[PDB]
């Protein structure tokens, strides 16, 4: 078992803890996601709308309901642009993805 | 193919 | 140091961990890649070209050079395959995302 | 926006 077979059973896990049977996510179980495996960057995000506007941009979402797509849409989001970061404002990593999370905000 | 958001910052 | 954030992280050091200094992978770097990070995958691959049938379509792979952004095309492609296949096929222990990849060939 | 290679089976 791979660290990445891990991190992939860890994206898919993730998303059904929230998700639940019923198979998707709503606005609510998607903030709470968010404030539990992204901390701090939701309070960072200088906004109290914020994960409203994130939805409208997820790959298939304007009737309240995320899928596994939808939803992995958002990571290739985030860890791109944390690699885009890291790439610039550094070079070690032996968490720096936490402090990365940090600095980002929406477009 | 998957349409993403773009974060700056 | 949250859960989501290990495993994007662990995406960002493995693409990185590859391929080294020069920023991208080569078809070398990614079979070596797949070689541990899919263990079983590659191999049960029935097709014994299948890294070249990858390879060729990775998105931007055209200069033989592979991306961070191509390579996450890559984890998408094969954990929202591995989703499907779950939430049709079964619905925690660990091993299952290992088994499935087994089962997972390219089109 | 990205587009993903598709594995079936």
């Amino acid at each position: 078992p791979s660290q990445m077979e891990h991190a992939m059973e860890t994206m898919m896990f993730t998303f059904h803890k929230f998700a639940g049977d019923k198979g998707y996510l709503t606005k609510e179980d998607l903030r709470v996601l968010m404030e539990k495996e992204f901390p701090g960057f939701l309070e960072n995000q200088k906004d109290p709308l914020a994960v409203d506007k994130i939805m409208k941009d997820l790959d298939q979402c304007r009737d309240g309901k995320v899928g596994f797509q939808s939803f992995f849409s958002l990571i290739a989001g985030l860890t791109i642009a944390c690699n885009d970061y890291f790439v610039v404002h550094m070079k070690q990593e032996n968490s720096t993805v936490h402090e990365i999370l940090s600095k980002l905000s929406l477009e | 193919p998957t349409f993403f958001p773009r974060f700056e910052f």
